[PDB]
């Protein structure tokens, strides 16, 4: 399947209570493998997976380094920021960063981006030629400018089609037995009367690894959207994913609705009846 | 551009001195470096928006610099040491990635620590008219300006016909040569050439100076001795075409 | 981030090739700048790795296994003479901050088609029997040197430009207070055997 | 692997 | 500035046995700003020691968190949820429900 890495940047302002809050932490597909916070004692990227531990020291080094570095330039930009916007001093305002590289079947390089966020808004974005910005405001403008008077974009993209995959690939090669493996959802599914003429019927998916997955409701074979309920696909907390779809059916009719399970992990979609 | 002051500085060691520097409108990084004669620049603080980036390489205990708003900045000697002449230079750049982005110059600072002030010297300045000879081989005539004794080598030295400033026919040592090699604090000499027609210059309205601005102390350094203080100040010397 | 320019100084004729040598030590991400300084003007960038530009007919190419970034020019100038600085932006760096190499001083020196080489003796505008001595119109491959007598000054060929008429000479001059002192036993370095010396 | 480059806005 | 209200999920780690060591868990996700407070009940006292994931966030900016701790459920344990937010008038809690 696609594989990919993501780092994600936070940093909190918290005026008249210290320096701003960052957060880093580092994925590879749905599983998380490095983090770093700047209030924690160690002051040291951590790692949050088996196989990064293997690295060496060196690489520990490395990382903290440069994550002290970026902790350092978020807390610059909350400053300009609010200048930009001209907001009080007075004020807890958030930056996000995100970036990452995804890479095809054949682990090769298929797309890259690199985006900023400040107070939960699209601010900045690397377009997908890797050579051009999209800035939505005017402060943004600026930003733009700035970065692209300084080659920012190609500094970029020799990141996301270089350093990035090659250690994506690395991690991908040294992670194998976690991040090459397929868990087909373990399925069941429970009936729950909820009047004398209505009734609840919960399918489930546990145990499940990659985290996409679908679960459809169909009518006598025939899809239905109508009376479901379907929750966001939620972590286990021990790597795996869960997730349920619901649909209400009068009752003496369960045996109409059906269930359609797909995953990567199933050779064949899973119909599931009552 | 960026702007820098004062351009040249003379103190005596053990005092104190200070650099100003205004950027680029706008520009949010913002370097003070060192350039010490034969090496290249080299970097003292580095500042973005109103903080610090990079203090390591600046001597904390004599070297200090702020910007306390993330515009003009102002470094500080105290105390100065003979090893700090230097030519110090304040820089800056819009600022979306530091030092990796165009770092635009100020002209800098000649800063010359001294030992004492009683060696400090302005300049002579002589003009030597063309040689009949040179015009009747060449039909051109070469003025010859010396500017000399002077200590140290803060001089820049331009040409001036009939009250302009000329450039064309111009040569002028990039360097000044030691008077006597062998010391130390020896005084210096510099030379400058300009070349016109023959026909320019057999023409008596025609009007030549050498102009050379020294610069010396400033009106609040100490002076003891007999002599004049040796303040900043032009010396010139004039000569007229003659048929 | 150590940045190595071998050469202090290099010494070029118009239209021959330039090759500005830059060397660098940095165990991590690196940014490579040349910086120029034309006389009398301020330190200023020549051209940026990552802009893939050639900028006054210069080009440079980042080498990763030689670990250089040397500047190339097939056909010199007089124009380009200049300093010239390798500069290193290292990102593992605070700020990604800069490491300039030493510098190296770029001589071009001029095509003399009508070469004339006299030495002359001008005399002081002021005070009388002040005079000095000049050596000039020769080809640029004569080279001036200073003289055994430390008390006589001499200084270094310079080009000077009459750009109305385009034309291009050298000169050096010399001079002393030693009061015989000769312009004919002044510039013995070795001149053209075709100099004319103006009789008297 | 984390970028190194250091940018602000 | 943007405000998105947290949705809520609370759940166990493993099929729920009666009397057998398992994970309680509360999943916040798609708030914002980030400063939420999340504690979990056992019979409406809060828990010590629970633990919590990393702060990250999802392709529109809105963070998700997840609470955990080891419990054993039994059939009498009431089990919740309680986070507070400034996008709440007062603190949600959501009850541990074993088939939701």
């Amino acid at each position: 399947g696609s594989h990919s890495m993501r780092y994600f940047f936070t940093s909190v302002s918290r005026p008249g209570r210290g320096e701003p809050r960052f957060i880093a932490v580092g994925y590879v597909d749905d599983t998380q493998f490095v983090r770093f916070d700047s209030d924690a004692a160690s002051q040291r990227m951590e790692p949050r997976a088996p196989w990064i531990e293997q690295e060496g020291p060196e690489y520990w080094d490395g990382e903290t380094r440069k994550v002290k570095a970026h902790s350092q330039t978020h807390r610059v930009d909350l400053g300009t920021l609010r200048g930009y916007y001209n907001q009080s001093e007075a004020g807890s305002h958030t930056v996000q960063r995100m970036y990452g590289c995804d890479v095809g079947s054949d682990w090769r390089f298929l797309r890259g981006y690199h985006q900023y966020a400040y107070d939960g808004k699209d601010y900045i974005a690397l377009k997908e030629d890797l050579r051009s910005w999209t800035a939505a405001d005017m402060a943004a403008q600026t930003t733009k400018h700035k970065w692209e008077a300084a080659h920012v974009a190609e500094q970029l993209r020799a990141y996301l089609e270089g350093t990035c995959v090659e250690w994506l690939r690395r991690y991908l090669e040294n992670g194998k037995e976690t991040l090459q493996r397929t868990d087909a959802p373990k399925t069941h599914m429970t009936h729950h009367a909820v009047s004398d003429h209505e009734a609840t019927l919960r399918c489930w998916a546990l145990s499940f690894y990659p985290a996409e997955i679908t679960l459809t409701w169909q009518r006598d074979g025939e899809d239905q959207t109508q009376d479901t309920e379907l929750v966001e696909t939620r972590p286990a907390g021990d790597g795996t994913f869960q997730k349920w779809a619901a649909v209400v059916v009068p009752s003496g009719q369960e045996q109409r609705y059906t269930c359609h399970v797909q995953h990567e992990g199933l050779p064949k979609p899973l119909t599931l009846r009552w | 551009g960026v702007a820098q002051s004062p351009r040249y500085k003379i103190i005596e060691k053990r005092q104190s001195v200070a650099f100003w520097c205004n950027p680029i409108s706008g520009h949010a990084t913002l370097y003070w470096y060192q350039q010490i004669l034969g090496q290249g620049p080299k970097l003292l603080i580095q500042f973005q928006n109103n903080g610090v980036v990079d203090d390591s390489q600046l001597p904390k205990d004599r070297f200090s610099a702020e910007r306390l708003k993330g515009v003009d900045s102002t470094l500080k000697i105290q105390p100065a040491k003979l090893e700090d002449s230097a030519v110090y230079l304040c820089a800056s750049s819009l600022g979306g990635a530091g030092g990796a982005d165009t770092q635009y110059f100020g002209p800098g600072t000649r800063l010359t620590v001294l030992e004492d002030l009683k060696n400090v010297f302005p300049p002579e300045v002589a003009v030597f008219e063309p040689s009949e000879a040179e015009i009747s081989h060449t039909q051109k005539a070469t003025l010859v300006c010396l500017a000399t004794g002077f200590y140290p080598d803060h001089v820049e030295l331009s040409w001036w016909v009939n009250g302009k400033e000329v450039h064309s026919g111009v040569c002028t040592d990039p360097q000044p040569l030691k008077e006597q090699p062998a010391l130390n604090d020896s005084r210096y000499a510099l030379s400058s050439r300009l070349r016109v027609s023959a026909t320019f210059w057999q023409n008596p309205r025609n009007h030549f100076r050498c102009q050379v601005q020294f610069y010396g102390l400033s009106e609040n350094d100490e002076w003891t001795q007999d002599r004049a203080k040796p303040v900043t100040q032009i010396v010139s010397a004039e000569a007229w075409g003659r048929a | 981030q150590r940045v190595t320019q071998p050469e202090k100084l290099l010494s070029v004729f118009k239209g021959a090739p330039v090759e500005l040598k830059c060397n660098y030590s940095y165990s991590g991400s690196p940014e490579l700048f040349w910086y120029v300084q034309y006389s009398r003007q301020r330190l200023q960038l020549l051209l940026r790795h990552i802009s893939r530009e050639s900028i006054k007919g210069f080009t440079a190419d980042l080498n990763k296994g030689e670990t250089s970034f040397h500047l190339k020019k097939p056909f010199a100038q007089e124009e380009d003479s200049a300093m010239y600085y390798c500069a290193l932006s290292g990102f593992n760096n605070a700020g990604n901050m800069l490491t300039f190499g030493g510098g190296t001083r770029l001589m071009v020196k001029p095509n003399i088609q009508n070469p004339d080489p006299a030495v002359y003796q001008l005399r002081d505008s002021k005070s009388s029997d002040k005079s000095v001595c000049l050596f000039t119109d020769f080809d640029s491959q004569t080279n001036v040197s200073q003289s055994k007598d430390s008390d006589v000054y001499i200084t270094d060929k310079c080009v000077l430009d009459m750009r109305s008429m385009d034309f291009k000479s050298n000169s050096a001059v010399a001079w002393s207070n030693k009061s015989d002192f000769a312009c004919a036993n002044a510039f013995n370095n070795s001149i053209i055997p075709e100099d004319t010396f103006f009789p008297s | 692997r984390l970028q190194s480059l250091q940018t602000y806005v | 500035m943007i405000q998105r209200t947290p949705k809520i999920q609370v759940y166990s780690r493993h099929p729920a046995e009666n009397g057998k060591s398992n994970f309680l868990n509360c999943y916040v996700s798609g708030f914002h700003p980030s400063d939420i407070e999340v504690d979990l009940l056992k019979n409406g006292e809060r828990i010590e020691k629970v633990e919590h994931s990393d702060l990250s966030f999802s392709k529109d900016w809105s963070f998700y968190l997840l609470y955990y701790t080891e419990f054993t459920p039994t059939e009498k344990d009431e089990y919740a949820c309680r986070v507070n937010h400034v996008t709440l008038s007062q603190p949600k809690i959501v009850k541990w429900d074993r088939d939701m």
